[PDB]
């Protein structure tokens, strides 16, 4: 109790009341020089940064293909007869795919409708704000053929048939561009559009590969990937509704009860692969339909 | 390929840097006449 | 511990009755010669050296793995098990796993073999050089082998030889007395008495212990000279057997140590609660089993400085290798820390202040002072040596010395050979072998019957003559010592040959000359004889020693002798620095008043305007005693007055003065004024020398032994011995041994600033919810790997300016480990460093596409390894390991600013007094330390693979120079805070923050 308090010199755990009025004001002058030299750096070293690029983007390359729904352990697997099971990735599907609808894309000034078959890439110049906001290139949830949230809401979860919407990392000044025509003897055989990034899924092991059923894609034109005609992107200032080219696929005829590891993989000049991150290029996505 | 940065380059740097700093640090405690 | 008298008086088998020619054809030994060196060394070989058996050592692969396996290390090694166990399990589970927990623990085994390797390195270094002290300074015996009389290592001793032992010496082993004169022992340590008895050949008892002519291993003789033979050796020993397994030392606590573990236990307490804390929060925030022990481990490591107790020993270690080359050889490690709180220093005048070389300079008789000691261009003197007063003052100076020239000594001068006897008698020997004749003769005619050695009961010395000439009644009593006692032990002076009656006149006169020569720094000595009338003491009178017989009063003193004894060259110096550094210092000696006054006011020990109470009187023309005693700084106590003395006026004393000299006080004395000072709440450092010194040198806190001129009871009895018997050596072992203290905090303020910019991001990652700024794997390589050399860097600093310019520290209030230290290490370098940290970690984030302000929040998403599409500031995707790999990368920028703050914290840490412009960068190890962690931090960052082995992935360049701001910024700070303090002392930034 010596330590804790003593009246004599109004002692307060050890030091004087004008002690302890004296180290607070010292330490609030000095944490506050501190914390504001810590934000004038900050703010000196934002300047140097520009406003519509990164200083760096070699961490970003190649770009990675990823899935919707997001799933845990990649993991989608459910009981077609269950009405709940399956509740989750609808619900995920839905709450990305709502981006899409007409509604959206009323304002003709923000969305701009780009060509309803593969084209060329749509630059529009520089990344700066001389010409402000720039136009988006539409994209009809139609394009998507059965798993669209126009027709059937339960996207083949209902029936059995997943569709595992596929899309594309959007990465600022990025150009795809698929394979030429003169080397396509290693990938499957995939409908060739120069003007489509492709991808295709396919089985893991000899067991998945055999399981898998019937591949079925959906995408803009019909080409299994990606249309040209939706990149470069230009970021969330110069682009800030932009919508990123999509594409789904359905697993028809797929064995009931049964663990598929499936793995799309996408093909191009400047996609690449990785043996530790499983996602940089390709993913792979476990599927049970448990009815 | 505005996507590749060269870091062969800075791996090679730091690593001269790392080997003339170690040698230094070796002559230093190994010093013959820096008393 | 019932070791005493009933384990000894049953082991009891001796050769004491064997009479001189049984001893000499059992041992085989030449009874005055002694063995020869051939057989001498023929002995050792076949029984060993004259030593005990010592414990058993622990071998080398004992120490490493104990270090391996080590408390601190047992953490980290079930954090390797814990991950191989994780991988196990991994690899039963889904096809294809990763090697993340597998690297990870192959980690952590580096780490421990790194921290094991570098922990017993540093540990084998201070036990090799410990163990060198043992073997600085070993204690000799003096044996006689073929013929010569020799001083030889006491392990070189063996059985059957002869040794001898006079007073002081300790007893090599046991022996049997075959000569002896006067031999007194102490068994103290063997029958428990500390009484003396004494030691003779003659046979008295037939019992080992109760004999008076056998010498047991251990003991000391405390009065006399004897000679013996050696009968048992090593562990044979009578004492031996004992000593070998019942007098083992206890567990002695180093309170440099205790306040460590003190606050070793203080911080493992906290940073174990922070740990468990920080696991529950992760197991919360649904994290990994296994990461929850890696944030556990992490949060420990980086917050438990472990390397203290080795940043500590080797400051000790460093530290008393300094005093040794420095002419002080600390007996114990405990010493070496009570050095730098000396307060009080009672040195000797004779023998540690000045080199103890005499040289008759000044005489007086004949009622006039005459100069001596020509020099030695065979002038004579600058009197007549026809002088009749003289020719009977060289008589008595001659005559009454106890003192011989040894042999080989005829072939250079006489003021450069040496003697065997008193330093004042090797001077008057000198003097009458210069300037009067041959002592060897002048002896001889004057044989000397009976003879007094110096006693302090009867304070002279003493001798009995047979004058062979003819106008003498065939008796001449010739006896010196203290010239005021020899004055009152007179009745006459020979004046230019004619006795007359010692008046008062005469007694005045040699008052002022004995004040005269006394002020000049010389020691002055009373010299006497008498003609004993012939009817009443015929030719051949026998002259009783023991029982006086022959007048003792009414002689005839003929004259004065002094001489001189300059001080050390760096005894003003070294007084000087005391008083500069606020030491007290006192001198205990035994010589007149006068002379030590002198003495002390040329040395420096009483400095200009300090007066005593005499010398006030005088200057008033007042009585001594109605002058005011407080005016009085200094003074001059005499022997007899402070045997009369009691406690109280011992405090007044020693408290209301602040120079005083103890002249005339014996050396048994010096115990009681070793208490008055501990009384007045002193640490004190009193120099020994001889026997009778051995309570006071016990009895203070710093015992400082002779090592010279000082006999083995000083040197055992001591707690520090003086290798130059020289006083300046004391003065810089204090220094020394406030260095010690100085580089001890400077360490202990280096270690525990870096522990808050390393525990900083996990309690902002967890408050601020940001992706994890600094890793496990970071704080582990920083604490163990980078930072492991720079933290024993500052044990090798130098000494600031000001180290002698500051009051001495006290043991109840100035503690290493204090408020100020974390408020300056925790509360104001820690957070520049975390600061500079949290900087550099956003600079990478943000040029990699995530702003500062997006990032708060994300870690919740960041950490998911299944949302692999984050989107950043600009709106970019990025993957789970990709954006993992931008963590990694900011953990290896936080390890590099980290470093580059250590640079200037490790700078600032060299000196805090001082600016690092005055002290300068001469510490070769710690710029050693920075290039090295310098070199390492790059290393790690560059070598290809340590991207997917440590985690740490190549570091840009415009990063490196993220920090450096924060490391200047540390580095002025602790300059101008430097400077307030140096220009205004005792100030709020000096009561605050001087740690
Ligand atoms: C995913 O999208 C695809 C679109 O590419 C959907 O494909 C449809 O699949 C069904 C089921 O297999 C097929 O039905 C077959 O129809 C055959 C005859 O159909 C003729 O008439 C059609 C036009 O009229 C119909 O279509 C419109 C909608 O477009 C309706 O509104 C209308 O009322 C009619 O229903 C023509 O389009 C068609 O080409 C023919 O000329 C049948 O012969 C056939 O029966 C066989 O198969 C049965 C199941 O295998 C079997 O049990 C029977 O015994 C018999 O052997 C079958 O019913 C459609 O042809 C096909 N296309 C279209 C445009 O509908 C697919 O359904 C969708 N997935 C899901 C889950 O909805
Ligand atoms: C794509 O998916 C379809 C259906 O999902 C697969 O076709 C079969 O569909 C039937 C349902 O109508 C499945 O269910 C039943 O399986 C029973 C198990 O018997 C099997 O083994 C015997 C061996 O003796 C086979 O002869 C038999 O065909 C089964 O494969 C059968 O007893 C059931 O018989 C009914 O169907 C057969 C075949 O049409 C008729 O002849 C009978 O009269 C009776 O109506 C029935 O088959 C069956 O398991 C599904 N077969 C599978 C999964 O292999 C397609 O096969 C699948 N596509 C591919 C490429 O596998
Ligand atoms: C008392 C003694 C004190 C010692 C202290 C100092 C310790 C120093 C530590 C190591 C010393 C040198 C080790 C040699 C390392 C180079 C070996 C080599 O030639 O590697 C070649 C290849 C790398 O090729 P890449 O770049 O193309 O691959 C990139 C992979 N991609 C593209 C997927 C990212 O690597 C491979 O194949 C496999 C990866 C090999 C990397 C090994 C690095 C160290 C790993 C464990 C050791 C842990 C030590 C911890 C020390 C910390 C102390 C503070
Ligand atoms: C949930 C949030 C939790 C936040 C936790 C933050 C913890 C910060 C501290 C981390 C490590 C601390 C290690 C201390 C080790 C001390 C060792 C020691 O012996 O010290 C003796 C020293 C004393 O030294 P002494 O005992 O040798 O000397 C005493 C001298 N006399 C007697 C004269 C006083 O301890 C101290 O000086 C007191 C230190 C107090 C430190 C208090 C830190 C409080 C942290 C508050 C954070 C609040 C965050 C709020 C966030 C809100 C967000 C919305
Ligand atoms: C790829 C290259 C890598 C190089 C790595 C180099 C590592 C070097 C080791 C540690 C560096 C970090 C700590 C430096 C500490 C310097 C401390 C000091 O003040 O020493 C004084 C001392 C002063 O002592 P003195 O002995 O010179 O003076 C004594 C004076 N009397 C006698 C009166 C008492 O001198 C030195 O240490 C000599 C070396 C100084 C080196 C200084 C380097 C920095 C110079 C300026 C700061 C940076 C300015 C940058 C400007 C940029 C403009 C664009
Ligand atoms: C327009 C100006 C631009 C300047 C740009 C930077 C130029 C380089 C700046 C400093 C480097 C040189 C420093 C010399 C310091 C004095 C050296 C010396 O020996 O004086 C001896 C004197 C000591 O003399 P003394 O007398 O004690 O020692 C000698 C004793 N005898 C004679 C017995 C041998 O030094 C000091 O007292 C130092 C006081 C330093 C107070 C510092 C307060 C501010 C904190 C930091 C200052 C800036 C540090 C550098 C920052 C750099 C940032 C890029
Ligand atoms: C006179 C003194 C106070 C000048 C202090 C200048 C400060 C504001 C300067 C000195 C060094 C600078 C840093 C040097 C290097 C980099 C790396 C770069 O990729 C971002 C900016 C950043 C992080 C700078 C920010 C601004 C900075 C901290
Ligand atoms: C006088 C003192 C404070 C200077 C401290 C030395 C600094 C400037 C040194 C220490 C380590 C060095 C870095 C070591 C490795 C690399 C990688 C290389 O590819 C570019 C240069 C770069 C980034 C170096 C720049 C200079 C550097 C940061
Ligand atoms: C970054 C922010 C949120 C942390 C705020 C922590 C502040 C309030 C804490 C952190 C460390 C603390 C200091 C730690 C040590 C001491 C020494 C003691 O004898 C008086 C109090 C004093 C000076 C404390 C005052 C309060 C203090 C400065
Ligand atoms: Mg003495
Ligand atoms: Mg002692
Ligand atoms: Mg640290």
């Amino acid at each position: 109790k010596k330590f804790i308090w003593n009246s004599e010199k109004k002692e307060f755990l050890g030091r004087t009341g004008g002690s302890w009025f004296k180290i607070l004001l010292f330490y609030v002058i000095f944490y506050g020089c501190l914390a504001g030299i810590f934000i004038g750096t900050i703010q000196v070293m934002l300047l140097t940064i520009s406003e519509f690029k990164p200083t760096y983007q070699d961490r970003v390359a190649p770009p990675g293909l990823t899935q919707i729904p997001q799933s845990q352990k990649t993991e989608i697997s459910f009981r077609p007869n269950d009405p709940q099971s399956y509740e989750s990735y609808v619900v995920s599907i839905v709450r990305f795919l709502e981006k899409y609808k007409d509604l959206a894309q009323k304002d003709d000034m923000i969305f701009e409708d780009c060509g309803n078959v593969p084209s060329e890439l749509k630059e529009r110049g520089e990344y700066n704000n001389e010409r402000g906001e720039r136009k988006v290139c539409r994209f009809r949830l139609e394009w998507l053929g059965n798993c669209s949230g126009l027709n059937d809401e339960t996207y083949g979860y209902k029936d059995g048939k997943p569709c595992v919407i596929i899309k594309l990392n959007r990465v600022l000044g990025f150009k795809p561009k698929p394979p030429k025509n003169e080397s396509l003897e290693t990938y499957p055989v995939m409908k060739y559009n120069p003007y489509v990034l492709p991808v295709h899924c396919t089985g893991k092991r000899d067991e998945d590969k055999e399981k898998v059923g019937t591949m079925e894609y959906f995408g803009l034109g019909g080409y299994p990937g990606f249309p040209l005609q939706y990149y470069p992107y230009y970021g969330k200032l110069l682009q800030p509704k932009y919508l990123q080219p999509l594409m789904a696929v359905q697993f028809t005829n797929l064995t009931m009860d049964t663990e598929i590891r499936i793995e799309c993989k996408a093909y191009g000049e400047n996609i690449g692969y990785s043996e530790k991150d499983r996602f940089q290029g390709r993913f792979d996505v476990k599927i049970e339909v448990k009815s | 390929d505005p996507f590749y940065y060269d870091y062969e380059t800075v791996r090679n740097g730091g690593l001269i840097f790392a080997a003339l700093a170690f040698i230094v640090g070796l002559i230093i405690i190994l010093s013959k006449r820096l008393r | 511990e019932r070791d005493m008298d009933e384990l000894k008086k049953e082991v009891s088998m001796d050769d004491h009755k064997l009479s001189l020619d049984e001893l000499h054809r059992k041992y085989g030994t030449d009874l005055s010669r002694g063995l020869t060196p051939a057989r001498a060394a023929e002995i050792l070989a076949r029984d060993g050296p004259n030593a005990l058996t010592p414990p058993p050592t622990t071998p080398e692969w004992v120490k490493f793995c104990r270090q391996l396996f080590g408390g601190f290390s047992m953490l980290l090694w079930i954090g390797a098990i814990l991950c191989f166990l994780a991988y196990g399990i991994q690899a039963a589970t889904e096809e294809e796993p990763q090697n993340d927990n597998l690297y990870l623990g192959v980690v952590l085994s580096a780490v421990v073999i790194i921290t094991g390797c570098f922990s017993y390195y540093q540990e084998a270094k201070s036990s090799k050089i410990m163990e060198s002290f043992k073997n600085m300074v070993p204690q000799q015996a003096l044996v006689i082998r073929n013929g010569e009389k020799m001083s030889i290592n006491a392990e070189e001793v063996v059985v059957g030889d002869l040794v001898e032992v006079k007073g002081g010496d300790r007893i090599p082993a046991d022996l049997r007395i075959i000569s002896a004169n006067g031999c007194k022992v102490d068994n103290s340590s063997l029958t428990g008495e500390s009484e003396p008895q004494t030691r003779s050949p003659d046979f008295t008892n037939e019992n080992p212990l109760e004999t008076r002519n056998i010498a047991f291993f251990s003991t000391n003789c405390v009065e006399g000279t004897a000679r013996g033979i050696v009968v048992y050796t090593g562990d044979r020993t009578v004492m031996g057997r004992i000593a070998t397994l019942a007098s083992g030392l206890e567990g002695g606590q180093t309170p440099i140590a205790a306040e460590i573990e003190h606050f070793i236990h203080i911080i493992t307490g906290v940073a174990v609660f922070l740990g468990v804390s920080f696991f529950i929060l992760s197991l919360i925030l649904e994290y990994t089993w296994l990461e929850a022990v890696i944030f556990l481990i992490g949060i420990i490591v980086a917050n438990v400085p472990e390397g203290l107790l080795a940043t500590v020993t080797v400051c000790l270690t460093l530290t008393a290798k300094r005093m040794a080359r420095k002419n002080c050889l600390v007996k114990n490690l405990e010493a070496v820390e009570t050095l730098g709180s000396t307060s009080t220093i009672c040195s000797d005048k004779t023998g540690t202040l000045t080199q103890n070389r005499m040289t008759v300079a000044h005489m007086w008789f004949d009622n006039q002072i005459h100069e001596a000691d020509t020099t030695e261009n065979q002038s004579g003197v600058s009197f007549d040596k026809t002088s009749a007063t003289w020719l009977a003052l060289s008589r008595i100076a001659g005559l009454c010395n106890r003192a011989v020239f040894q042999a080989n000594q005829e072939n250079l001068p006489i003021l450069k050979r040496a003697v065997a006897g008193d330093a004042s008698e090797s001077a008057l020997l000198k003097c009458i072998e210069l300037c009067c004749g041959s002592v060897k003769e002048m002896r001889e005619r004057y044989t000397k019957i009976v003879e007094i050695p110096f006693n302090s009961t009867n304070k002279y010395q003493l001798s009995i003559h047979k004058n062979p000439n003819t106008a003498e009644p065939r008796h001449l009593l010739v006896m010196k010592g203290a010239p005021e006692r020899i004055l009152d032990r007179c009745s006459s002076i020979l004046i230019h040959g004619k006795e007359q009656p010692l008046d008062e006149e005469l007694k005045d006169a040699f008052q002022n000359a004995y004040l005269e020569l006394g002020g000049l720094g010389e020691r002055v000595l009373g010299f006497c004889h008498l003609f004993l009338p012939d009817e009443q003491f015929p030719e051949g009178f026998q002259f009783d020693t023991d029982d006086v017989n022959f007048p003792l009063d009414n002689l005839c003193f003929v004259g004065l002798i002094s001489m001189i004894d300059p001080p050390r060259a760096a005894v003003p110096d070294a007084v000087g620095k005391c008083r500069s550094a606020g030491i007290k210092v006192i001198m205990v000696t035994g010589d007149h008043p006068i002379t030590a006054k002198a003495i002390a006011k040329g040395v420096g020990i009483i400095s200009e305007g300090n007066e005593t109470v005499e010398d006030i009187a005088a200057r008033l023309n007042i009585p001594v005693s109605q002058v005011n005693p407080r005016d009085a700084k200094a003074c001059v106590v005499h022997g007899s007055d402070l045997k009369d003395m009691t406690s109280e006026q011992l405090d007044d004393i020693l408290k209301y003065h602040t120079e005083i000299v103890f002249a005339r006080t014996s050396p048994q004395q010096k115990l009681i004024i070793v208490e008055g000072c501990q009384r007045q709440g002193a640490i004190v450092a009193v120099t020994g020398d001889g026997v009778n010194d051995s309570p006071a040198l016990k009895k203070a806190d710093i015992g400082v032994a002779m090592g010279i001129a000082g006999s083995d009871v000083s040197k055992q009895a001591a707690d520090m011995i003086l290798l130059d018997d020289n006083f300046a050596s004391i003065v810089t072992g204090v220094e020394e041994g406030r260095l010690i203290f100085d580089n001890l905090k400077k360490s202990i303020a280096y270690t525990l600033t870096s522990n808050i910019p390393e525990i900083t991001p996990f309690l902002i990652f967890i408050i601020a919810n940001i992706p994890l700024p600094l890793g496990t794997v970071t704080i582990l390589c920083i604490d163990l790997g980078t930072d492991m050399v720079p933290a024993i860097s500052l044990a090798y600093e130098q000494a600031e300016s000001d180290i002698m310019k500051r009051q001495p520290r006290n043991p109840k209030t100035d503690k290493l480990v204090n408020e100020r230290l974390i408020s300056m290490a925790y509360g104001q370098i820690g957070m520049i460093q975390a600061l500079g940290g949290f900087f550099t970690y956003f600079v990478i984030l943000a040029e990699n596409g995530f702003l500062p302000i997006h990032l708060l929040g994300l870690r919740v998403n960041w950490d998911d390894r299944w949302i692999n599409d984050v989107e950043d500031s600009y709106g970019q995707q990025w993957t789970y390991e990709q954006r993992k790999i931008v963590e990694f990368t900011c953990h290896t920028a936080f390890f590099v600013s980290i470093v580059v703050v250590q640079w200037a914290d490790l700078v600032i840490c060299k000196t805090r007094r001082n600016s690092v412009f005055q002290q300068g960068m001469k510490n070769k190890i710690l710029i050693f330390g920075l290039f090295e962690e310098t070199a390492l931090a790059a290393f790690l960052s560059y070598c290809p693979g340590m991207g997917v082995a440590l985690r740490m992935y190549p570091l840009k360049p415009t990063w490196w120079f993220c920090a450096f701001p924060y490391s200047l910024l540390i580095f002025v700070y602790d300059e101008v805070r430097k400077l307030i303090i140096r220009r205004r002392p005792g100030g709020w930034v000096e009561k605050e923050t001087y740690y």
